[PDB]
């Protein structure tokens, strides 16, 4: 991601529990680290956003990308499928 | 004049060390030149043994060649399936290589000869006892089993609440042996019809023998391929014919219960509150807590009845402490999560 799309968390409505969950599981362990190692609680390695279509999963992903200094690396499922064997 | 002569020795000795290093550097330069003439050798498998001096090798990503061994090679090693490096021009088998990797084999071959004490899996002293009474006698004294005549003790079952520590039971009983301790949970053994067998039923017993004692651990049999006749044929095949290295299948999920189809069946009780304390203590050990922390009244208000319920309650308690610099959890903090998870689980 080089354009850094802009989407403040205020633009996401109806998901306050889920936004906090994603920030604490994908962001808090990222920029703090040593704190988590202090309490010795293993942060989850990944977050799977599942729900009915249009619930706003991609919107929360965009919000995290916009309000996170981390280097977002987007990609799509179809993108990791290629004809040549082993290309994916 | 002595100092000057010693000074010359310093310059002279520096050159001697440098030339020695230069010779070492050059001797490497000669070595790489010799390796330059070296040519690659294709990699293939010895599919079959036509004769003493003739072999069938299928190149990794090419055609199959009939080739012959170099000469000073132990033809015993070149058995069907062995990897070999054919010469690029004569296509003659030159050397054998070990086989490794493979996508599917990550959990059906790995051995775990660790030592996890039964204290790690708390509140199941009675349940662990049956495992020893079921997996210890057959392993220790096959002679007494053969003396009586009844050879196969296989079967077993751990039906009960989901994921309350079922894997741990097969781990705590792994105190002695249980090295490989493979897991094939609902997958690769029947796959509805026969989908999985030999390469998904024998390859099991395979490492389950070419190694120390292991546990097949066909956990969660209630989700295999998602058929009953195939499963009945599945459990009555040559499986018990060999029973190599006292490997006992330990299926656990929820006239097939008779001997030869399913051995002792044990129902895992819902986590007892008095046992619930045991779980909170072991599970909550690692998290940095404070002295005032009490694992006493949590169970009274924490009857989630699931082992993982206690794990996240311990972990989710930390996330309560993630906000604020609290390096330790307080008794109220645990009660805060217990009133959350013990009520959240209802949704
Ligand atoms: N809770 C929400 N807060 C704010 N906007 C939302 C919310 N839910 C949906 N939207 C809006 O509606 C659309 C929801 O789809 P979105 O782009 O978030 O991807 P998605 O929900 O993952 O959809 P899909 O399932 O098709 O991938 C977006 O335009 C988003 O801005
Ligand atoms: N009684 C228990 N003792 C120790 N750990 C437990 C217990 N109950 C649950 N757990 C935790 O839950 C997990 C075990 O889940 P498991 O029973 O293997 O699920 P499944 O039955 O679906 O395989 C482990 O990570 C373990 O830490
Ligand atoms: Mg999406």
């Amino acid at each position: 991601v080089d354009e850094r799309p802009t989407e403040q968390y205020s633009d996401i409505g109806g998901l306050d529990k889920q936004i906090q969950e994603l920030v604490e599981a994908i962001v808090l362990p990222m920029n703090h680290k040593e704190k988590f190692e202090n309490l010795g609680i293993q942060p989850p390695k990944g977050v799977l956003m599942y729900g009915p279509p249009g619930t706003g999963k991609t919107l929360l992903a965009r919000a995290c990308a916009a309000q996170t200094k981390a280097t977002f690396l987007k990609l799509a499922g179809p993108q990791l499928v290629q004809m040549f064997i082993g290309d994916g | 004049k002595l100092l000057e002569h010693k000074e010359i020795d310093g310059r002279l000795k520096e050159l001697r060390e440098q030339l020695k290093e230069l010779t070492k550097q050059y001797e490497k330069s000669e070595n790489d030149l010799k390796a330059l003439q070296s040519v690659g050798q294709i990699v293939g498998e010895v599919l079959k043994q036509l004769t003493e001096e003739k072999f069938i090798v299928k190149a990794t990503n090419g055609p199959r060649y009939v080739v012959g061994c170099r000469r000073q090679l132990d033809k015993s090693k070149l058995k069907p399936g062995t990897r070999v490096a054919l010469d690029m021009t004569t296509l003659t088998i030159m050397r054998y290589l070990p086989r490794e990797v493979d996508p599917l084999v990550y959990n059906m071959s790995h051995e775990d000869p660790g030592n996890v004490s039964y204290s790690e899996i708390g509140g199941l002293s009675e349940q662990i006892r049956e495992l020893r009474e079921v997996i210890e006698l057959p392993l220790t004294n096959p002679e007494l089993f053969q003396r009586v005549g009844i050879i196969p003790p296989k079967g077993c079952l751990l039906y009960g609440p989901p994921g309350t520590g079922k894997t741990l039971l097969a781990r705590a009983v792994a105190s002695q042996l249980d090295c490989n301790f493979l897991k094939v949970v609902s997958s690769s053994i029947v796959d509805k019809y026969i989908g999985e067998s030999a390469r998904l039923i024998r390859e099991m017993f395979n490492y389950a023998r070419d190694h120390q004692p292991c546990i097949i651990f066909m956990d969660e049999i209630d989700a295999i391929g998602g058929i009953q006749r195939t499963l009945m044929e599945l459990l009555n095949q040559m499986d018990g014919f060999d029973t190599l290295h006292r490997v006992k299948m330990i299926m656990a999920t929820n006239a097939l219960l008779r001997p030869g189809r399913l051995d002792r069946k044990i129902h895992i009780d819902l986590p007892n509150e008095q046992a619930r304390l045991d779980i909170l203590k072991i599970h909550a050990g690692p998290i940095t807590k404070h002295g005032e922390i009490d694992y006493e009244a949590i169970v009274k208000l924490s009857d989630g009845f699931n082992g993982a319920d206690l794990r996240n309650v311990c972990t989710e308690a930390g996330m309560f402490a993630i906000r604020a610099d609290h390096d330790f959890v307080v008794q109220e903090d645990f009660m805060k999560a217990v009133r959350k998870v013990a009520d959240s689980k209802k949704l």
